[PDB]
RNA sequence: CCUGCGGCUUA
């Protein structure tokens, strides 16, 4: 039969590992997102 | 002293309990299997 | 007539005493379905793989102490409860209402049922004898108690004189550990005195029976 | 259907058990009249409802 | 030294166990009587299943091994059984304190009846048949543990006992049975208390009373 | 006693 929406996506060691290495980069090159402080 | 005996070591209700256990596990695996395959 | 009342932590200000056993091999080692005990001469691979020693591990010390203690004349006069501090820290309080079998197979089966249960029941379905107070024994015991370690190295004296000198409102307590190789320091911090009864080394069953014989002739128990 | 909320219905007579429904949580049912829908969860004490 | 059954001049305490379960059967090794290992063996031979209480003898042996009186070598242990054999052990006998390891000792005792020790210096267990009055001194008294007699103090009864007068006590290790197993061999009957008292408990209480009345 | 994640099974 068919499906109507996409519910809860199961995570595993591999999905967590993929996001793990990408954030290992994304602080290894120290790029970083923030609120910026307006003067005056 | 009043001696007590050592308490030491029907088919219907545990059938129901592990029937709902069986439906839980099969529904989990078929949910993930078909959602997986469909996407 | 009638038997004496329940001798437990509930019987606190009345005439009561505590027999304390500790440093025994009492746990739940499931053989890979059910729950079994740590036996030295029975299981060779399991005991050696557990990390214990054949001379050190002793699971029948508690069974022997229960066989030599539950049939005491003072115990039928309603004056003693049983407190057990297990190797896993489990504290067990036993009233003298029943008597465990001396058969180490049956006693071990009852102990394994208690280890998988922490719950024993009576035939009359009115008095669950196996109570478990807040651990240790001295956290819910009687409000007037006497604590002493009956060591083979402490001052050896007659059991009649010291027990007769005690008051009827206090609760004399004795700590026994039947280690094949050990020392009288299992409940040293709990005991408030260090006294002796025998001039030769004895197990927990023999020392407990000597203490029971002394208490039986103390206040004619 | 046999019991009707607003934007939620209760369904009889399609299935007969519980794990039948539990095989299908996420199927699509369309009204014969023509609005879309799905099934969401199983009622237990009613046998197939 | 150790007081034995040969020296019948100095008083040696004799403790005789009565009606202890020591039954052997054939599998095909010889197997001792067990109450939780063999169930159909008792129910098919023709006997009952309540006659398997074999741990009482080992319990009395371990309870009288490290006693202060046994440390003095004064207590000699005789044991009589329904099979028709008697066992005699000095207070210096050493056995393993585990019933599974004492199962091998029981098999050795029921298959050889003369257990030379592991040091190979002295046969600790000696097999002797009937009677048992030749193992105590010629001036000896026999006491039976029975509730029929009035309860008397151990120190009071031991104080009137002479120094050469040996004491031969009989402890009933059976879970069920009569106290007249050796009534023709017993002289008088003694008690411990009006409340309950076991067999090995009575033996250890008699050891404590002998320690109190004899400095042991 | 109902019920959310873990054993084993069912047609």
């Amino acid at each position: 039969f068919d499906r109507t929406a996409k519910p809860v996506p199961v995570i595993t060691s591999e999905v967590t590992e993929s996001l793990e290495d990408m954030i290992r980069r994304r602080i290894q090159d120290s790029n970083f997102d923030d609120l910026q402080r307006r003067t005056l | 002293i009043p001696t007590h005996a050592p308490k030491y070591e029907d088919r219907t209700r545990s059938e129901i309990n592990k029937m709902k256990a069986q439906l839980k596990k099969e529904r989990k695996f078929t949910m993930k299997e078909i959602r997986k395959d469909a996407k | 007539p009638q038997a004496p009342p329940v001798l437990t932590s509930k019987d606190k200000i009345t005439k009561r005493m505590i027999v304390v056993l500790a440093m025994a091999s009492l746990e739940t080692h499931k053989i890979s379905d059910k729950y079994v005990l740590l036996n030295c001469d029975d299981h060779q691979g399991l005991l050696k793989k557990m990390g214990r020693d054949i001379s050190e591990a002793r699971p029948d010390i508690t069974h022997q102490c229960l066989l030599t203690l539950l049939d005491s004349p003072i115990n039928k006069a309603g004056k003693l409860q049983v407190y057990i501090q297990t190797s896993r820290g489990i504290l067990i309080e036993v009233n003298p209402t029943v008597r465990i079998p001396r058969t180490f197979k049956r006693f071990s089966g009852l102990m394994v049922q208690l280890l998988h249960k922490l719950s024993i029941r009576s035939v009359n379905s009115e008095e669950k004898l196996l109570k478990v107070i807040k651990n240790p024994i001295t956290d819910h015991l009687p409000t007037k108690c006497r604590k002493v370690t009956l060591s083979f190295d402490a001052p050896v004296i007659r059991v009649q004189d010291y027990i007769e000198k005690l008051d009827d409102d206090e609760s004399i307590c004795v700590f026994v550990g039947a280690m094949a190789r050990g020392k009288d320091n299992f409940a040293d911090e709990y005991v408030d005195e260090k006294v002796g009864l025998s001039n030769y080394p004895l197990s927990a069953s023999v020392a407990c029976s000597k203490f029971c014989h002394g208490a039986e002739d103390a206040w004619n128990i | 259907p046999y019991k009707i909320f607003k934007n939620t219905a209760f369904i009889k007579d399609m299935f007969s058990s519980a794990m039948e429904v539990a095989r299908f949580e996420g199927a699509q049912i369309k009204t014969v009249s023509g609005i879309r829908g799905e099934i969401k969860r199983a009622l237990s004490k009613p046998e197939g409802h």
